[PDB]
C-alpha cells in the first residue's frame, strides 16, 4: 500500500539519469564560437579560422567530459562503501546471531 | 591487442581495443524545383548609384544565385567576405538576401567593416559587429568623375550621435555646435550637416569616386529560397548514406516517418538539438533520420603464453550485419548472438560450469578450442 | 555575506544537542541498557 | 468618398481579465511529448485587456486582438505613424473574395468604412512597394497576434466556436502561424475597420511584453499547456 | 568530434586524456560487477527446501520462491520490482 | 560577474555549470544535517533524572 | 573588452570548480567519521561491548 | 523574523510538535493554512 | 574615477594625513576620502541573498 519506502534506490537512479542528461545537453552550448555544430561550421569557413572554432568547441567539451568523470568516480566510491556495509550485514546477521 | 597494450605478451583476459562504424555509401542532394536567373546585373551594372548618406537598398529572394561569375571577374578592387569563405558561396542556400549600393571616396573603403570607427562608419553607414556577408569595392573614376565637379554626392558630416547598425538618415537640419541655439537659422556655430564631394579626374588616388556594394545573408531562419547552382539527385532509403537536404548535411539511414508534421512544420527534433525528421524540398515527404550502426569491439584470449587463438565480440550490435576489415572472421567461422552483442570465433555448448573470462548477461567463455 | 558567498545555520541548535545528551545520560544512569 | 460622422458614438472602454489566452507556436520546428522553455514576447497571464463595445490605439511592441464576432462585420486594419500620405502606411482588408494587403502612402480620413451599397478613405495612393493577395482571413471567436520585428510583420491567427455570453472563456488554444511579410516600416499606432451598413461593436485589445514561458507538447506535437515563469512564486 | 577527420587531427595534439577517461570508466564498471558478486555469492552450494513444509506452525509462504511465475521469485520480491522505476 | 550585464551575457553561452555547482553544495549541506541528526537522535523520549 | 572578460571568466570558473571538488572530498571523509561515531554511540552507550 | 532570515506567508504559533519541512535554527513549518 | 555600488557611512577609522583610502583583505576598498570635503567614509554593500 504505502509507497516512497525505497527512496535510496530511486535516488541513485535519479542521480545517474540526471548526470547523463546534463552531460548530453551540454553538447548544444556555444562556448564562444559562431555555432555549435561541426558540419555547418566546417562547410562555411576557410580552415585557418576553422582551427580556432574547433579549438573552442574542443576545450569546452573536454572540460564537460572531465567534470562528468570526476563526479562518477565520487559516486562510485560512496556506493562501494555502502555495499561493503551490506556485505558485512549479510554475513553477520543472516548466517548467525549477532 | 599487443599494439594497444604496449607489450609483446598478453595474459588471459578480455580487453577492449577499438570501435567500428558502418561506412556511408554514395550521397544525396535535394534542392527545390524553383529555378530562374538571379538579377545581379541590375544592381551591379546600375547606371546611377545613390549617395552614401542615402545608400540604395534592395532585397533579393526566390532566385538561383551563382557567385563564381562574380569571383572570376577582376573588375573589383576589393572582394572581402566575413562569415563565409567565398569559394563555398555556390554550395549554400540562403533566404532574404540584402544588397546595398553607394559611392564613397578612395580612402574611406576601410570604414566599411564591422567594429570600425571614423566618419562614415558612425555617421553614414554602421555595420553590426557579428555581420555575416561580403563587401565589394571597385574604381569608378572613369564614369562618376566629371571635369566640372561632382556635386550629386553628399555625405552627412554633423549629427547628434552615432548611427545604429543598418540605419539610414536622410534628415537635413542645421546643426548647433555651440551653446547658442540656431533656432532654424544658420549663424555662428551653425553648419549644414551635408557636405558635397570634390570628385575630379585631375585628382589622383584617394579622391576618386569608388562604388561599393555590400551583401548580407541569413543563417537558418526559415525555408531557404536563394540556392546556389547545384544539381540535385535521387534519394535512397535503408542505407547508411551522406545526405544534404537544402544545406543541412549529415550521415545516416532514412526511413518513411509516421509523425504528422503540421503544414507549417519543416523538420523536427526531440532533445538537445537532434534533428530526427525532415521534409524533402521537392516531394514534400516526411522522413526520419537515424544514425547507422556503430559500437565497440573487444577480444577474448586465453593468454599468448598458452595459445594464439582469439575470439571477437562486437558490443550491442545485431548479428545480421557485421562486415577494420577483418573479413577472415566473416566467411564461415562460428557465430553466436548474445544479449551482450555478437561473438565470433567461439563454439557454443550446452554444458554449464564455473567459468573463466566473463562476458556478460550470464554468458562467459573459456579455453578447452574456445 | 561578502562577495556572493553565504553560511547557513544548522538545523539543530546547541540547546537541542544538550537536551539529547542529557536524555541519553539520564536514561543510561537510571535504566541500565534496557531503555535501548 | 470622404466624410466625417456626426453621431460621435462612444464605445465603452471597459476592462476585463486576460486569463490564459494568447499562446502561439514560437518557431517552425517539430516536437512531441516534451517540455520546452522559451523566452519571447507574450501576453502575461491574468492581465487587464481593454474591451470596446474607432479610436486610434498605440501599437507598442505587439498587439493581441480578439473578437467574438457575429457575421464578420469587422473587416480590416490600418497601421502606420501619422496615417497620411506623408509617411508609409500599411493597409489590410478582407472582403468576400481574397484578402488584400498593401503598403502605400494613402490619405486616410477620420471615419473609414467599407462603403457597403474599396473606396473607404484612401484617395491619394502614391507610389509604393508591396502588394499581396491570398485567401480570406475570415458566435465565432477570432484571435490574432500582430508583431513587427526585424523588418518583418508576423501575423498569427486562430478561430474557435465560442458559446459564452460576454467575455473571454476559460481554456487553452494555441495560435498557429498564419503569415509573414518581409517589409520594414515604423508602425507605432493602428486602428480597426468596420463595414458599417449604409442603405457598436465588441473587441478586446491587449499588449505584449517579453518574458519566459514553459510549454508542453503532447504526442501529436500540439501545444496543450503552458506555465508563466514571472508570476506568483509557485510558477517560478 | 563525431565523425570529423579535421577534428580528430586537431584533438590528437592534446595528449592522451581519452585513454585515462576510458580507463577510469572501465575500472568503475569492473568494480560494480565485483561488488555485487561479493555481496550476494556468500554460499558454495544451492540448497533446496523440502517438498513437505511443517516448520512448527511458522509460515514462510510469502518469502519462499514461487514456481508458478516464470521469474521464480517470491511475493515480496515481485512487489519490490514493481515499485522502483 | 559582480552585477555586470555584459559579463552575464558572455557567461550565458558557457552552459549550465552553475546549476550543478549549486546542486553539489546543497547536497553537501543536506548531508551535514543528516549526519548530525543520525548521530544524536538515538532516543524516542526525553528522560529526566 | 570581450577578450579580457573571457580571460577573467575562465580563470574564475576554474578556481570555483577546484573549490567545489575539494569540498566534495572533505565532505566524504567527514561522513565516514560521522558513521563511525554513530556506531560507537549505538554500541558502547546503549549497551556493553 | 527568524535567525535564518524573514518568512512571509506563515502563521507563527506558540504550540510546538514534531515537524516535516525544516527551515533552520530550530524553526520548521508544516501545513495544517501554513 | 573609482566606481562602485553600496551604502556610505561616516567612518570612524583614523587615517594618516597622507592616507587616501583603505582595504582589508583581497582588494576590498572599504573606505574613501572625498576630494572636496576631505571626509573619511566607509562603504558596505547593500543587502542581497537567496
Ligand atoms: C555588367 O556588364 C558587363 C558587360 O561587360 C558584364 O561582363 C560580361 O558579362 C558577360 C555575360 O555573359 C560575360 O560573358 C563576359 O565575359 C563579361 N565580361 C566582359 C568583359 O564582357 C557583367 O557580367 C555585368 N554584370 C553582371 C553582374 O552580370
Ligand atoms: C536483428 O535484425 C533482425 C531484422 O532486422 C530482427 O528481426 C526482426 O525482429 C522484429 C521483432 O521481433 C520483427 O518485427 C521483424 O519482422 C524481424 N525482421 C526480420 C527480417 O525477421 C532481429 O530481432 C534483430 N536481432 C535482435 C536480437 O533483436
Ligand atoms: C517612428 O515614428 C515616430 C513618430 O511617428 C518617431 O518618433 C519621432 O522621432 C522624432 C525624432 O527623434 C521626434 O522629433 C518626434 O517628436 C518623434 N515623435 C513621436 C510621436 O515620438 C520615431 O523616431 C520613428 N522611428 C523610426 C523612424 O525608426
Ligand atoms: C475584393 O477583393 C479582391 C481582392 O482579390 C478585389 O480584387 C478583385 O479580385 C478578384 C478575385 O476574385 C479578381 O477577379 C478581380 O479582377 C479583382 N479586381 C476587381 C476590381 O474586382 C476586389 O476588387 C474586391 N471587391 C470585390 C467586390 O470583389
Ligand atoms: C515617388 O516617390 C518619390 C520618393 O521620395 C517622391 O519624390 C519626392 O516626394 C516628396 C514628397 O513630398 C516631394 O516633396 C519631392 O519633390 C519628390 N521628389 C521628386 C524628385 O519627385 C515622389 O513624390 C513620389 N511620387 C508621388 C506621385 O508621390
Ligand atoms: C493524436 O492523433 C491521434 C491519431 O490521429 C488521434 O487518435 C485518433 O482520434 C480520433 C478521434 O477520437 C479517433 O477517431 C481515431 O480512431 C484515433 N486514432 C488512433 C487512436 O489511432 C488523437 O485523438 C490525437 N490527439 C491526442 C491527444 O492523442
Ligand atoms: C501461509 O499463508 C498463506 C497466505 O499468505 C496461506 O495461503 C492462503 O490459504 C488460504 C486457504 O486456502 C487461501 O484462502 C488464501 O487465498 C491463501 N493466500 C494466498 C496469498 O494464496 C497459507 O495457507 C498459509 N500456510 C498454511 C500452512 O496454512
Ligand atoms: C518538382 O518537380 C517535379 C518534376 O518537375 C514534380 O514531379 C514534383 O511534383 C515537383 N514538386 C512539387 C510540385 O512540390
Ligand atoms: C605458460 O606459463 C606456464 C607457467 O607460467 C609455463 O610453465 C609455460 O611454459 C608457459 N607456456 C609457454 C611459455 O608456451
Ligand atoms: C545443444 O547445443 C546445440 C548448439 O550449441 C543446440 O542446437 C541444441 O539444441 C542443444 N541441445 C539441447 C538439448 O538443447
Ligand atoms: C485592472 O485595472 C483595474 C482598474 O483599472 C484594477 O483595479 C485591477 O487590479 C487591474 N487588474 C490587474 C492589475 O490585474
Ligand atoms: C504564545 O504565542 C502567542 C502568539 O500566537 C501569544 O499570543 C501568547 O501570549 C504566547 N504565550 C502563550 C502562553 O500562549
Ligand atoms: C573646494 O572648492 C570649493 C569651492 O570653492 C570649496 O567650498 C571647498 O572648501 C574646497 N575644498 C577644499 C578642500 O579646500
Amino acid at each position: 500500500s504505502t509507497a516512497s519506502a525505497l527512496g535510496k534506490l530511486q535516488n541513485v537512479v535519479n542521480q545517474n539519469a540526471q548526470a547523463l542528461n546534463t552531460l548530453v545537453k551540454q553538447l548544444s552550448s556555444n562556448f564562444g564560437a559562431i555555432s555549435s555544430v561541426l558540419n555547418d561550421i566546417l562547410s562555411r569557413l576557410d580552415p585557418p579560422e576553422a582551427e580556432v572554432q574547433i579549438d573552442r568547441l574542443i576545450t569546452g567539451r573536454l572540460q564537460s567530459l572531465q567534470t562528468y568523470v570526476t563526479q562518477q568516480l565520487i559516486r562510485a566510491a560512496e556506493i562501494r562503501a555502502s555495499a561493503n556495509l551490506a556485505a558485512t550485514k549479510m554475513s553477520e546477521c543472516v548466517l548467525g546471531q549477532s | 591487442t599487443k599494439c594497444t597494450l604496449k607489450s609483446f605478451t598478453v595474459e588471459k583476459g578480455i580487453y577492449q581495443t577499438s570501435n567500428f562504424r558502418v561506412q556511408p555509401t554514395e550521397s544525396i542532394v535535394r534542392f527545390p524545383n524553383i529555378t530562374n536567373l538571379c538579377p545581379f546585373g541590375e544592381v551591379f551594372n546600375a547606371t546611377r548609384f545613390a549617395s552614401v548618406y542615402a545608400w540604395n537598398r534592395k532585397r533579393i529572394s526566390n532566385c538561383v544565385a551563382d557567385y563564381s561569375v562574380l569571383y572570376n571577374s577582376a573588375s573589383f578592387s576589393t572582394f572581402k567576405c566575413y562569415g563565409v569563405s567565398p569559394t563555398k558561396l555556390n554550395d549554400l542556400c540562403f533566404t532574404n538576401v540584402y544588397a546595398d549600393s553607394f559611392v564613397i571616396r578612395g580612402d574611406e573603403v576601410r570604414q566599411i567593416a564591422p567594429g570600425q570607427t571614423g566618419k562614415i562608419a558612425d555617421y553614414n553607414y554602421k555595420l553590426p559587429d557579428d555581420f555575416t556577408g561580403c563587401v565589394i569595392a571597385w574604381n569608378s573614376n572613369n564614369l562618376d568623375s566629371k571635369v566640372g565637379g561632382n556635386y550629386n554626392y553628399r555625405y552627412r558630416l554633423f549629427r547628434k550621435s552615432n548611427l545604429k547598425p543598418f540605419e539610414r538618415d536622410i534628415s537635413t537640419e542645421i546643426y548647433q555646435a555651440g551653446s547658442k541655439p540656431c533656432n532654424g537659422v544658420e549663424g555662428f556655430n551653425c553648419y549644414f550637416p551635408l557636405q558635397s564631394y570634390g570628385f575630379q579626374p585631375t585628382n589622383g588616388v584617394g579622391y576618386q569616386p569608388y562604388r561599393v556594394v555590400v551583401l548580407s545573408f541569413e543563417l537558418l531562419h526559415a525555408p531557404a529560397t536563394v540556392c546556389g547552382p547545384k544539381k540535385s539527385t535521387n534519394l535512397v532509403k535503408n542505407k547508411c548514406v551522406n545526405f544534404n537536404f537544402n544545406g543541412l548535411t549529415g550521415t545516416g539511414v532514412l526511413t518513411e516517418s509516421n509523425k504528422k508534421f503540421l503544414p507549417f512544420q519543416q523538420f523536427g527534433r526531440d532533445i538537445a538539438d537532434t534533428t530526427d525528421a525532415v521534409r524533402d524540398p521537392q516531394t514534400l515527404e516526411i522522413l526520419d533520420i537515424t544514425p547507422c550502426s556503430f559500437g565497440g569491439v573487444s577480444v577474448i584470449t586465453p593468454g599468448t603464453n598458452t595459445s594464439n587463438q582469439v575470439a571477437v565480440l562486437y558490443q550491442g550490435v545485431n548479428c545480421t550485419e557485421v562486415p577494420p576489415t577483418w573479413r577472415v572472421y566473416s566467411t564461415g567461422s562460428n557465430v553466436f548472438q548474445t544479449r551482450a552483442g555478437c561473438l565470433i570465433g567461439a563454439e557454443h555448448v550446452n554444458n554449464s560450469y564455473e567459468c573463466d573470462i566473463p562476458i556478460g548477461a550470464g554468458i562467459c567463455a573459456s579455453y578447452q578450442s574456445i | 555575506k561578502f562577495n556572493g558567498l553565504t553560511v547557513l545555520p544548522p538545523l539543530l541548535t546547541d540547546e537541542m544537542i544538550a537536551q539529547y545528551t542529557s536524555a541519553l545520560l539520564a536514561g543510561t544512569i537510571t535504566s541500565g541498557w534496557t531503555f535501548g | 468618398q470622404c466624410v466625417n460622422l456626426r453621431t460621435r458614438t462612444q464605445l465603452p472602454p471597459a476592462y476585463t481579465n486576460s486569463f490564459t489566452r494568447g499562446v502561439y507556436y514560437p518557431d517552425k520546428v517539430f516536437r512531441s511529448s516534451v517540455l520546452h522553455s522559451t523566452q519571447d514576447l507574450f501576453l502575461p497571464f491574468f492581465s487587464n485587456v481593454t474591451w470596446f463595445h474607432n479610436p486610434v490605439l498605440p501599437f507598442n511592441d505587439g498587439v493581441y486582438f480578439a473578437s467574438t464576432e457575429k457575421s464578420n462585420i469587422i473587416r480590416g486594419w490600418i497601421f502606420g505613424t501619422t496615417l497620411d500620405s506623408k509617411t508609409q502606411s500599411l493597409l489590410i482588408v478582407n472582403n468576400a473574395t481574397n484578402v488584400v494587403i498593401k503598403v502605400c502612402e494613402f490619405q486616410f480620413c477620420n471615419d473609414p468604412f467599407l462603403d457597403v451599397y474599396e473606396s473607404g478613405v484612401y484617395s491619394s495612393a502614391n507610389n509604393c512597394t508591396f502588394e499581396y493577395v491570398s485567401q480570406p482571413f475570415l458566435k465565432n471567436l477570432r484571435e490574432f497576434v500582430f508583431k513587427n520585428i526585424d523588418g518583418y510583420f508576423k501575423i498569427y491567427s486562430k478561430h474557435t466556436p465560442i458559446n459564452l455570453v460576454r467575455d473571454l472563456p476559460q481554456g487553452f488554444s494555441a495560435l498557429e502561424p498564419l503569415v509573414d511579410l518581409p517589409i520594414g516600416i515604423n508602425i507605432t499606432r493602428f486602428q480597426t475597420l468596420l463595414a458599417l451598413h449604409r442603405s457598436a461593436a465588441a473587441y478586446y485589445v491587449g499588449y505584449l511584453q517579453p518574458r519566459t514561458f514553459l510549454l508542453k507538447y503532447n504526442e501529436n506535437g500540439t501545444i496543450t499547456d503552458a506555465v508563466d515563469c514571472a508570476l506568483d512564486p509557485l510558477s517560478e | 568530434c563525431g565523425d570529423s577527420t579535421e577534428c580528430s587531427n586537431l584533438l590528437l595534439q592534446y595528449g592522451s586524456f581519452c585513454t585515462q577517461l576510458n580507463r577510469a570508466l572501465t575500472g568503475i564498471a569492473v568494480e560494480q560487477d565485483k561488488n555485487t558478486q561479493e555481496v550476494f555469492a556468500q554460499v558454495k552450494q544451492i540448497y533446496k527446501t523440502p517438498p513437505i513444509k511443517d516448520f512448527g506452525g511458522f509460515n514462510f509462504s510469502q518469502i519462499l520462491p514461487d514456481p508458478s511465475k516464470p521469474s521464480k521469485r517470491s511475493f515480496i520480491e515481485d512487489l519490490l520490482f514493481n515499485k522502483v522505476t
